RNA sequence: CUGAUAACUUACAGGACGCUUUGGCUUCAUUGCUUUUCAGGUGAACUGCCGAGUAGGUAG
């Protein structure tokens, strides 16, 4: 099935920038600053003395936006992507892709690297189709590993069945809030994320009160909720869901087109998962992780053009 | 004399040199030599340390053996720059404290003209530190 | 063009990194609302040709 | 003093006049225009030949 | 081993006087730039001492 040369989706996930605030005791808030050095110049960020812990604060929402193409010349190419997603909820459902980026909320893959040396840290959730009595994960380092002992929450059901709902439905929205409680040590290293340099360290910032303050990418934090993609041969560590999916650490291609497991190859078999999602035999394991990558690329958005 | 370093890490290899001249103002107590750093450039030490007023010495002795050695200004030492790096500001403040942390802050905007740094340890305790040495 | 992997992209050179710029506008920290505001102009045009 | 976005003109307009669905597929509400366009999928409904 | 050999063009000089291009003028109707995006290499340079010192000094 060749591609045309108008193809485009809509991201389904979109984040926010992340606010660094410290609470003092009195039990008030003031952003982080950060300092900068010159003599190429390179900035420091840590907790100041006093602080008892740091708050974080973003915003995500689960449009389902991946329904329909968002621009597509060709309408084959349209009315076979749109039967992917009415298949795969329908035979497979939507419940194994939202516990996977909902953990990714849950604890602190979002903190990348500030969750190191810390004492205990937790999330609370602010749901907005939802009723009250906002759902807090306490003590997520020793009360939460595995994913069981999410799915031991009070409320862990209702709320895969907003981003299923939001998924399944041709206007769904499920707007979340995060907040974060980081207990560190005394006077602890904090790592935001930072500007690109033409080539000695920036840092992204903002300006929250009039002062200037780190803030974690919104692109840096959606990153993070996308380290999903654990479906490679041989697969170890999960990546960050991408077309031939890199892996930035050792420069390298898992899922290089020659595997024949990029997008764009098993984009080529879209009408081939068509059939054996319309038996009655469920299919095999190697078949939908197949196409757990395929819906993750079409939430993820992007270009997918040829010629 | 002045002693050239030929193979090269000349700020760390020039550092260790200090330590036995840190070592000798020990068993005899002294403090009548002076240092002097000619070839100081703008990136590096250079590989000529001088000592003016050693070369009989047990760490000096070893070093000569093999193929590699020969054997105004104010070179003095600036531990205010230690207090700029932002592990010492917070020490800083539990020395003040003896109340408000959190009306003291950070400066965000520092510009430090030309230091220098060679790394060194103590040898009563297992702490290490840094010789900030300018012009 | 023609449909098969380009041999000059292995792994490496395909995993590398793309730099690029956009323009990023959002709302502030701690707002509360947005507005916007703009007018028509209702005015029989389409009686006569111009 | 400061710059600020703005929605264009043309782009308010084009918002206002989303009214055409009695092409003979009707759905969707097109912009009005001749030879009435789709802009998510690049075809004109209302093409000269219909 | 040259239509060969040889070859001083010179001297002096006043271009001038005069000169109203003007009149008139409607460029103008119509409009969607979008889709997507991790800068990282922060384990280095510590913990005291004097001073009212958020200044400034000093130890190893």
């Amino acid at each position: 099935m060749k591609l045309p040369t108008n193809l485009a989706y809509e991201r389904s996930i979109d984040p926010s920038d992340v606010c660094f605030f410290v609470v003092w005791p009195d039990d008030r808030k003031t952003p982080l600053t950060y300092n900068s050095r010159t003599l190429h110049q390179v900035d420091f960020c840590h907790v100041p003395y006093g602080a008892s812990h740091i708050e974080c604060s973003f915003s995500v929402s689960f449009s389902s936006e991946l329904r329909q193409p968002y621009k597509c010349n060709s309408s084959k190419v349209k009315q076979t992507l749109v039967q992917l997603v009415e298949l795969y909820e329908t035979k497979i459902g939507w419940t194994e892709l939202a516990t996977r980026y909902l953990m990714n909320i849950c604890n602190g893959k979002w903190l990348w690297k500030n969750t190191r040396k810390a004492y205990c840290w937790n999330i609370v959730l602010t749901p907005w189709p939802w009723n009250g009595e906002k759902v807090g994960f306490e003590d997520i380092r020793t009360n939460y590993t595995s994913r069981q002992d999410f799915k031991n929450n009070k409320n862990w059901s209702a709320i895969v069945e907003m981003i299923k709902t939001a998924f399944s439905s041709t206007d769904g929205l499920a707007i979340f809030e995060v907040r974060a409680t980081l207990h560190l040590p005394t006077n602890a290293m904090v790592r935001p994320s930072q500007v690109f340099t033409e080539k000695s360290r920036v840092f992204q910032s903002t300006t929250i009160d009039g002062e200037r303050s780190p803030i974690l990418g919104a692109f840096k934090t959606g990153a993070a909720i996308a380290t999903i993609d654990d479906w490679y041969p041989e697969a170890t560590e999960p990546l960050r869901v991408g077309r031939f999916g890199v892996h930035r650490e050792d420069v390298t291609c898992y899922r290089h087109p020659s595997t024949g497991k990029d997008f764009f190859s098993i984009l080529q078999q879209a009408e081939h998962y068509i059939e054996v999602l319309s038996a009655n035999k469920t299919p095999a394991q190697e078949t939908i992780n197949d196409m757990h990558f395929l819906m993750a690329n079409l939430i993820k958005g992007g270009m997918f053009q040829h010629k | 004399k002045t002693i050239t370093f030929l193979p090269c890490n000349n700020e760390s290899l020039a550092a260790k040199c200090l330590r036995v001249l840190h070592g000798f103002n020990y068993q005899y107590e002294t403090r009548n030599i002076g240092v002097s750093f000619p070839l100081w450039c703008d990136a590096t030490v250079g590989k000529k340390i001088s000592f003016v007023s050693l070369l009989k010495q047990h760490y000096f002795v070893q070093m000569e053996q093999l193929q590699y050695f020969h054997i105004y200004v104010s070179f003095r030492r600036c531990q205010s720059i230690d207090k700029l790096t932002a592990a010492g500001l917070a020490r800083k403040i539990r020395r003040l404290e003896k109340f408000d942390p959190s009306s003291f802050a950070q400066k965000e905007h520092t510009a430090i003209a030309h230091y220098h740094s060679l790394g060194e340890s103590s040898k009563q305790t297992n702490r290490n530190f840094r010789l900030n040495i300018r012009m | 063009v023609s449909g098969q992997p380009i041999k000059s992209a292995t792994a490496e050179a395909l995993a590398q990194g793309n730099p690029h710029q956009v323009d990023f506008c959002h709302v502030p920290y701690g707002a509360s609302h947005i507005e916007c505001s703009f007018s028509v102009s209702f005015s029989s045009e389409l009686r006569q040709p111009y």
